[PDB]
């Protein structure tokens, strides 16, 4: 029997069992270059920015292999065993501070300044060394599958010719899921800039020739599944803090209905009029940062409340909040500089970001009926395999043949070669963390345990430390 | 169908690690006491001695 | 269970709700040069004649998608609603009359007289203006699936070679469907002609280079579904009226065994003996034409009694008794001729024919047991497919791109239009007919529906003007 | 009140009104006689229709 | 703006978007029993929440 064409919200083939455990990841260092990779010897330097969407596959211990000292364990056949988050504490450890990013030569002809001398006529280069601060911003969601991200790249032209070679390509929205080192969004819109900016000139030196993405919320919330996100938090504050001029030809200037011409002028306008803004992030708090916060998912935002299907989990945490940029100073020589020269001191440029993960799974049973494990053939193709309730033909009722030194010339030659298998999420990468040890079942050990219980009422420690003033 | 080779299964050891709270061997009276220091000033040259 | 193994009858699995709809179509007009598509300056002139079976598509409006203002309306789950024709009228709004068809140069030699002069050798030219009065039919059809037509065509030969240039070629049988201009059958064979007529002499100008189709109905008989019609009616009366021979040079003589030479004759026969006759349409009246007349489908003839499956239907509806061509004469200085030249008055050329469209729908729910769900697989792939019945997610829940003014250069080209749904019969094309708005629930307002309930006995108007003579 | 259908001389279905099928071509009357239908209110002014 | 004989919509991000959401008409639907509103006696709309 087949009949479903709708999706059941998971809590009703899903039973919940009265167990929970508490998974703490060891606190997670990596350092580097804030704006692109270097290279020094024959060894890198992962380039290490605020900017970008730390994303954690947290790969959890297959539930429906673990060890049943009970007859009440769900029976062998009826039932499968899963793990639902309830509670999700990511931990951010590092000084606040703001993040700053800057580039060598950036392309700014002239500013928002009314008594500024008037507009010299474009030289060969009118780039300068440009600061420029990040437009601050957080987001964090957990959820089954990876998260997915939108941006705006060149679509194909048509075969209709009324082409030139400085005529501006024609623009189409794109998804794609968030990788580890993707870029955040900072102050420019969303592309893979790497076909936007042919100058050079026009991002800030970290951001430029990678690409910038967003969160499609919107696909999100459409999903079936609910997969995408389980939830998800976002706080940014921007706003323009200067106001700035590219430096390029126009190919295409205000008409003569616009710009009134004058004594001695030209005919056409010839600077260029973008005017792009660059963004500051408001200032940071201590209060406004969203971290280090137990969040209790109590129900999620589509049929799936937190069902780690495929025994997996993707936390896709980013801010560029606690970021700050490190800098350092060797002497060039090795011997502290008796003199102070321009050249002894070699300016070196570290970051370091540090995370914490801490989840309070708890056990739960689907049932195994006709219907409900039918169902899952639309809900996914995936989950069913883990389960092993489809069939695999018994074609080891083919008599093959082996061989004794299959080496021999006169014996076969033996040249072909098996294939390895390949990973749902091997063409994309992102940081690994593994969860299959360090598990537990004692809540009160934990820091979030203990956390937990309080809220439950089952507290040997309760939360709260008033403070009257 | 045959019997096949299936990847380790766990067991729950004992750690009989537990911690305690400290309130459960801890007995509290009802007594206080109120302990203020005297004001406490210091003055310098805050960048270097 | 899929334990299905036979076609079995729609009504079984189809409930018939009480509900009817009144379906009228707005008065259709089209005109044009029949014989063949003209063009003036850069515009054309669709090429409309009275030998083209006129195919509508009748687009419905999904029953499944209306608003429900109760319970007993049938459960979301359970039942789905389609349409089911009860009654159709094609009303023809013209003036009676014979249909003529001719050609600038024919291929006529001789004719069936016994009192004319000798046959002179074929000079380079025996051509003559010919008139050739059409053969007069009349073809109403309607259904699911395109109605199916048989012609003839040239098989490639094989690779046996015995062959000359002006060898015979083989012939073969093809089916096909049948479009909005495609060619009645006037008095010969049907064939792409484009390969059997190499003379550009054998054929009425207007049919000529254009493929002649005809009912196919004995494959209409064997289809289980019975898709390809729900019924249909044909009244066609043709005669010889001349007797005409071919003018080629002929490759196969009737050997001496049947032609018996003459004094001072020639061994072999060298006028072509070719006798095909030209069709002859009978007169027309008033009460041959099969039409204006309201058809009560009370049974089809197949297992499928007038199920508007995939909310479609296709009328096949041709009958070349109501036209007649229209001619005109424009000075060709637009001023009055003041005396009578040859050359004054430009000849035009127009044809008009006018269709209508009445249905009575009702309403219908088919049940959606495991059982009856299944058998439709069989039965057709499709409208278990927009039904929303089995699919990996729904149409709704997808997010997908739209854009407005697709047409500027900063956007991507149509052609990645392609990519929604597409419309199955995409590749052929018919006169396309929605009937999503002209749809309405009060039978007694409109013409058909009067003449509908006057059958029922709910008649405020029952069609009796008895006439004693 | 007008489209509802509660007051009015004829219903609109019951008139039966020309239709051409390419109203572009020369042999055919021009687009401009399309205005004769019952014609949208707010055509004068124009905004995104979704 | 113009490229050859084709325009590009000057799209601001300070122009007031004014949709009009048409609606299917509620009156002309498939009534599939008697407690759906006679036809004569009233007629449906939409309201929206």
């Amino acid at each position: 029997p087949t009949p479903v064409s709708k999706v059941l919200c998971s809590e009703t083939y899903v039973q919940r069992k009265s167990i929970f455990y508490h998974a703490e990841t060891e606190r997670l260092l990596t350092i580097g270059h804030p704006y692109y990779p270097v290279s020094i010897g024959a060894k890198t330097v992962p380039k290490v920015s605020a900017n970008q969407y730390r994303v954690f596959k947290i790969q959890l211990p297959d539930p429906n292999q673990f060890a049943l000292p009970d007859r009440t364990v769900h029976n062998p056949s009826k039932e499968r065993l899963v793990w639902a988050v309830i509670g999700v504490q990511v931990s951010r450890g590092q000084p606040l501070g703001g993040t700053v990013t800057g580039h060598p030569t950036f392309n700014a002809l002239l500013d928002a300044e009314n008594v500024n001398r008037k507009v010299t006529t474009q030289t060969t280069d009118d780039r300068k060394q440009t600061g420029l601060d990040a437009k601050q911003q957080q987001i964090l969601l957990l959820g089954c599958t990876p998260a997915e991200g939108e941006y705006w790249t060149t679509a194909r032209p048509c075969v209709t010719d009324r082409l030139e070679n400085g005529a501006c390509p024609p623009l189409e929205l794109k998804n794609k899921h968030i990788e580890d080192g993707d870029m955040m969004e900072i102050g420019f819109g969303a592309a893979n800039f790497k076909e936007i900016n042919a100058s050079k000139s026009d991002l800030p030196l970290d951001i430029q020739n990678e690409i910038c993405l967003y969160p499609d919320y919107l696909k999100m919330a459409e999903d079936a599944a609910g997969n995408s996100m389980f939830f998800f938090a976002r706080k940014e504050q921007v706003y323009v803090r200067h106001i700035w001029t590219r430096g390029g030809s126009e190919k295409e200037a205000p008409t003569t209905d616009f710009y009134l011409k004058n004594n001695k002028g030209d005919a056409t306008l010839k600077i260029p009029s973008v005017h792009f803004g660059s963004p500051s992030g408001s200032l940071v708090s201590t209060d406004n940062q969203i971290f280090n916060r137990p969040y209790w998912l109590f129900r999620a935002q589509g049929m799936n409340n937190g069902i780690a299907w495929n025994n997996l989990l993707f936390l896709t945490v980013g801010d560029n909040t606690r970021g700050t940029n490190l800098t350092i100073s060797v002497a060039s020589d090795g011997t502290p500089l008796t003199e102070y020269d321009s050249s002894k001191f070699n300016v070196y440029h570290r970051h370091m970001e540090e995370y914490k993960l801490a989840f309070i799974l708890e056990l739960c049973s689907v049932e195994i009926t006709a219907q409900t494990v039918s169902h899952l053939q639309g809900l996914m193709p995936s989950v069913l395999e883990n389960w092993e309730i489809g069939v695999q033909p018994p074609t080891s009722s083919i008599l093959e043949d082996t061989y004794r030194y299959i080496e021999s010339p006169a014996t076969k030659c033996a040249s072909n070669v098996i294939p390895a298998k390949e990973d749902p999420y091997a063409g994309f990468k992102f940081w690994n963390i593994d969860l299959k040890e360090k598990l537990s079942l004692d809540l009160d050990q934990f820091p979030l345990g203990r956390r937990f219980l309080a809220q439950q009422g089952a507290g040997c420690s309760t939360v709260r430390k008033r403070r009257i003033s | 169908a045959l019997w096949q080779q299936g990847q380790k299964l766990y067991l729950p050891p004992t750690p009989v690690s537990k911690v305690l709270c400290s309130e459960t061997y801890v007995q509290r009276k009802s007594i206080f006491y109120h302990a203020e220091t005297e004001r406490l000033l210091t003055i310098g040259h805050p960048y270097y001695p």
